[PDB]
RNA sequence: GAAAGAAUUAAAUUAAUAUAAUGGUAUAACUGUGCGAUAAUUGUAACACAAACGAGUGAAACAAGUACGUAAGUAUGGCA
RNA sequence: AUAUAUUUUAGUAAUAGAUAAAAAUAUGUACAGUAAAAUUGUAAGGAAAACAAUAAUAACUUUCUC
């Protein structure tokens, strides 16, 4: 190396030249995932999907009706404040972060029939513990993950070390699913109708739980685990059963709005809303 | 003595030789380089003879 | 080598794993595969239009309401307060449930508390 | 006692050559511990990033539009021009090379793969 | 069943293939694919269950569509509207996708891929923004011939240029190649395929192979050479080969002279560039222009002066390289140019 | 200490050729509480499940509409409300 | 009016850089990935910086060979 | 349905993505991307394990549509 300055050269063009394209490296990469003709290929719609039907029809009409805040304006989010340029100093001054926050938070629109609420993508977080001990309750932990979902689960690590739980970095330890679409929409519909009816004293979803922004969460024992079909089917092949975090996210732009969402498609709401 | 040196002795049979630094028991250290006598780029290898710190060789056939 | 607990362990490793489970690929013909392709993209067509329709009837009904808030301010100030309240808790009923696939024994229900 | 009687040699790093100065090839333009300065029209960056003359010519430093935030070191082939150069006028070019008059020197030229 | 009907619409727009239209629409699959020449391989296939229903469903649902767009394409006067109507009618349709995929573009045949009927032009103007185009691109800024002849280039027509009076071969030349003095001895021949709708009747073109590196002594830098300049060329949609078949000795304003260069004086880029003419209205027929003949000269050539003299837009463009060889002076002896000149192997 | 299984060397998928994992699932008939029946793509083999505890008999999801057992079983003959009142004096406590 | 893409703007170098501290680094010098494992090669090195000498530093170019890259090119160990 | 022979499968093992701040090849080259903190939550989980979410779309291109 005769040296490490990054610079890269203008161009004298308007055409975007795709790099990809012009090698003969990759030439089942060239195609789209989507394409009949990659490797990649997968049937995506398969069949009619139930809840998301029911959304389209039923709920999403109701959800904007609901939403009508007459002449409402837009609620602009805390924003990184700039400096008065009541001195020099505030020349080339970085911004004030926000108020309140040190982040940034964004706008809140008014609801209209572009953007109603709706189900973005549930995450099902199971981190075993136990697993800083035995490796193998990780996989344990991702098989029961992809027999719940239907989806290929990908595995967690320890990210952090700490001495007072006994914990390394670098150990697989649970494993995690992003589903979407339609695998994510009958994962909740049987949640709905299954598992969270078998759960004794279930009040529901807290009203307290979730984002600022139009997420929601709750988690499963390792009890209400033995309630999926799946698991449920051949309790001597599971033994063990580890629980789990579910995190739904929504294209809400608000809390309650994603809560009232929720609750369209039967998940009860119990504790005191904020 | 943690890193000690060795001579790469050219394969083609010129008797140029070019020498480099190893750790103790490192593995065998073959290199393509550049022999003058021959006017091309040939293998190096160790014309002495020394100990390795022996690694299992990994099976790619599943065994058992 | 291996324990019981182990050898479970790897089974069920399998099952997730996709070593020597899957099968060739997806080779078609040139007409096949433009028979594939013209299938996809009028699949893709018809739902771009249903979206477009389902989206055309939300914005409608949203025009409706404006014209109906409006009418409301205008006539009955204490009628358009009540209707433009925060419905921030506004939960739907449990009895909307999701649409089945086939419907139960009893079809419907006509009493209830 | 104990004292802290220790330091290196300061490293000499400022401008080696100046605005309007002439160069030759080779001739280090600036030391510099990162890029403070940037290797501009016809100037090298070596493994210290220390910027230096690819040809004769005339050292200008400048700040380019299309690198806002970074400052320029670049040499002008004349003193006619503007070291910020036009980017869509051709690039000034030195041809650098003699012809072989002498008709020996030609041949053996020629000969020479 | 608009795609079924050839009264109106063009030939080119129906396979020509009778056993492959056959396979694509039949009410069973009990037949075999054409693709597959080999008894043993057809044999061995089997197409996904399922797919002839929803096929010609498919169809159906975009030939009705189809149709829909013609009601609109046939009342619009505008051209390029209609033109856009038009692709925008049968772009989906199956057999037009299995013309121009599955056969060559850059030597069509007219009867499977006419470049006259729209739709089958905007694909080609896809495919070459696909990939050709960008190529190109990269060619020209890589190697810095736009800047350094002329100031950018918007790239409407895709040009290709061949050397085939020289040596026999046949070889479409790959942009930024490096060219023997004997495989650029005599000249090159173009194909401008323009994509873009433009009148055929009036349009004119002028081709110029400009040679930036060609080394000046007096200013210690180097100058253009005009090696080769063609005007008032007749491009159409299909018939684009520029060969001296085509061109009259009145369109030659510089007669091809070879690359030539000389030892040590480094490579040198040859970038072919693609102009049209202004089109002037009010005048039936195509608008000539005259070059004066002694004002341009070829020894020093300024590309971007004579674009605005006669207000050319460059459309098109191509460029491959040569570098001194051993033929060279063979080249030069049989042209009757000079012994030619040898540098210092050192940029002093 | 930490129970594990070492890993073999990992098998190279090329670029492009990576396959999505779509896992062998069947179609099976989920028939709830009430006889309402719906299809749900699942991986254990079975076509046909029935469901006791359901969404469509739990009190919260419709609130408008064994030892215990062996005791009724083995005092079925006293018949064990009329009993409530007969043994139930509210006074000690 | 909607969906998708291309992205742009703002912010950021507080993380990260094998290692001190300083300067530099998102156009990334940081991170991931394919190939590779070659340039952690061979002879001449001008000209500069620094500099009492001894040494030290950057390095165009010429020639032999190699690796990656469609190409342009890049690599004579490591952001310094 | 069952017997013999000849084969075939079962060695069941993770990455399925040009992967992108868990850990691992620290020098070349090619392609691509962006970190961190803090905040709001969520089964055991607690100040401290993991996962999710947290700046702005004017203009442009394509697609569908009134
Ligand atoms: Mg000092
Ligand atoms: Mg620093
Ligand atoms: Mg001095
Ligand atoms: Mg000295
Ligand atoms: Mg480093
Ligand atoms: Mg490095």
């Amino acid at each position: 190396p005769k040296s490490a300055c990054s610079l890269v050269k203008p161009v004298h063009h308007l055409v975007k030249i795709d790099k990809s394209k012009l090698s003969p490296r990759f030439p089942e990469l060239k195609y789209d995932k989507s394409d009949i003709r990659s490797p990649g290929f997968k049937p995506k719609d398969t069949h009619a999907d139930r809840l998301n039907d029911h959304y389209l029809n039923t709920l999403q009409s109701d959800l904007l009706l609901i939403n009508y805040s007459h002449n409402a304006a837009v609620v602009k989010g805390l924003k990184q404040r700039a400096w008065s340029g009541d001195s020099p100093y505030h020349l080339n001054r970085p911004p004030k972060n926000p108020r309140g926050s040190k982040a940034q938070l964004p706008d809140i629109h008014p609801i209209k029939w572009s953007n109603i609420p709706g189900l973005e993508s549930v995450v099902i977080n199971c981190f075993v513990r136990e697993a800083r001990e035995n490796q193998l309750l990780a996989i344990t932990a991702a098989l029961q993950l992809q027999q719940i979902t239907g989806c290929k689960p990908h595995p967690i690590f320890s990210k952090n070390d700490v001495p007072t739980w006994k914990l390394r970095k670098g150990h697989q330890m649970g494993a995690k699913v992003e589903l979407k679409g339609k695998e994510m929409s009958q994962f909740l519909s049987t949640l709905t109708e299954i598992v969270l009816p078998r759960i004794r004293e279930y009040k529901g979803i807290s009203n307290q739980s979730g984002n600022r922004f139009g997420g929601i969460s709750f988690g499963l024992t390792a009890e209400d685990i033995k309630f999926f079909p799946e698991i449920d089917a051949n309790q001597d092949s599971w033994p063990k059963t580890f629980g789990m975090h579910i995190n739904i996210n929504t294209s809400a732009q608000l809390d309650y709005q994603a809560r009232t969402l929720l609750s369209g498609f039967q998940f009860p709401f119990f504790g005191e809303e904020k | 003595s943690k890193n000690s040196v060795i001579k790469l002795l050219s394969t083609a049979a010129s008797g140029y030789s070019r020498y480099i630094s190893i750790k103790k028991g490192a593995p065998l250290v073959t290199q393509v380089r550049y022999d003058p006598v021959v006017k091309r780029h040939v293998l190096f290898k160790e014309a002495k003879k020394r100990k390795v710190a022996e690694r299992k060789p990994l099976d790619f056939l599943r065994t058992a | 080598s291996l324990s019981p607990l182990a050898q479970r362990v790897v089974t069920q490793l399998s099952v997730m794993s996709a070593s020597r489970k899957q099968p060739k690929l997806l080779k078609l013909a040139r007409e096949d595969l433009i028979k594939h392709q013209t299938i996809e993209k009028c699949w893709s067509i018809y739902q771009q239009q249903q979206r477009e329709r389902r989206n055309l009837q939300l914005e409608l009904q949203y025009k409706s309401i404006e014209r109906s808030m409006n009418l409301l301010q205008e006539l009955s100030p204490r009628l358009f307060e009540a209707a433009n309240a925060s419905e921030k808790g506004k939960r739907f009923p449990m009895e909307m449930k999701v649409p089945t696939d086939f419907p139960p024994n009893t079809l419907w229900h006509y009493n209830f508390r | 006692s104990r004292t802290s009687m220790k330091d290196s040699a300061g490293r000499r790093l400022g401008p080696k050559k100046y605005e309007g100065q002439d160069v030759s090839t080779g001739e280090i333009i600036m030391r510099q511990r990162g890029t403070k300065f940037y290797p501009g029209e016809n100037v090298g960056i070596g493994k210290d990033h220390s910027i230096f003359a690819l040809e004769p010519g005339v050292v200008r430093y400048y700040l380019d539009p299309f690198h806002p935030k970074r400052k320029f070191i670049g040499v002008a082939l004349r003193r006619d021009l503007k070291l910020p150069s036009p980017h869509f006028e051709p690039t000034v070019r030195r041809f650098g090379r003699f012809e072989l008059t002498n008709k020996r020197a030609a041949y053996k030229e020629e000969n020479s793969i | 069943h608009i795609w079924s009907d050839f009264t109106t619409r063009p030939s080119s727009l129906s396979i020509q293939s009778s056993k492959v239209k056959n396979y694509l629409f039949q009410k069973k699959a009990s037949l075999d694919p054409p693709s597959i020449s080999r008894r043993s391989n057809r044999i061995k296939y089997s197409p996904p269950e399922h797919i002839d229903e929803i096929f010609r469903m498919s169809y159906d649902f975009l030939e009705q569509r189809s149709s829909k767009f013609y009601e609109l394409a046939n009342k619009t006067k505008n051209p390029l509207k209609k033109d856009a109507l038009l692709i925008k009618a049968e772009i989906n349709n199956p057999e037009v996708q299995y013309n121009f995929q599955f056969n060559n573009k850059l030597n069509n045949v007219k009867d499977i891929i006419d470049y006259d009927v729209p739709v089958y032009r905007h694909l080609g103007k896809q495919h070459w923004e696909s990939y050709g185009q960008m190529l190109l691109m990269q060619r020209l800024e890589t190697l810095a011939a736009i800047p350094d002849t002329l100031p950018t280039l918007v790239p409407r027509a895709e040009v290709n240029i061949k050397f085939p009076f020289s040596t026999g071969v046949n070889k479409w030349i790959e942009p930024g190649e490096f060219l023997s003095s004997n495989v650029t001895s005599m000249r090159p021949i173009f194909k401008i395929q323009e994509y873009e709708l433009v009148n055929v009747e009036k349009q004119l073109y002028t081709v110029l192979i400009v040679n930036p590196d060609v080394p000046d002594l007096s200013n210690d830098s180097f100058k253009t050479a005009l090696c080769y300049g063609l005007v008032n060329i007749n491009l159409t949609y299909n018939d684009n080969l520029i060969d001296p078949r085509k061109f009259h000795s009145s369109n030659i304003i510089a007669d091809y002279l070879p690359p030539v260069p000389e030892k040590n004086a480094g490579k040198q880029r040859f970038v072919v560039w693609v102009f049209r003419q202004p089109l002037i209205e009010d005048k039936q027929g195509p608008n000539m222009l005259e070059i004066d003949r002694k004002e341009l000269s070829r020894d020093d050539f300024d590309i971007r002066q004579f674009t605005k003299k006669y207000n050319l837009t460059a459309i098109g463009a191509h460029i491959w390289r040569s570098e001194w060889d051993a033929k060279v002076a063979a080249v030069r002896e049989k042209y009757g140019l000079p012994p030619g000149r040898v540098f210092s192997r050192v940029r002093r | 200490t930490r129970i594990t299984l070492p890993r073999r060397p990992a098998k190279k998928i090329q670029l492009g050729k990576s396959r999505p994992a779509i896992y062998h699932q069947f179609n099976v008939k989920m028939e709830l509480s009430d006889g309402s029946v719906v299809i749900r793509r699942s991986q254990y083999p079975k076509g046909e499940i029935r469901l006791i505890q359901d969404q469509r008999n739990n009190p919260l999801w419709n609130p408008s509409r064994g030892s215990l057992d062996r005791f009724n079983k083995r005092y079925s003959s006293l018949f064990s409300t009329v009993e409530l009142s007969e043994e139930n004096k509210k006074k000690t406590q």
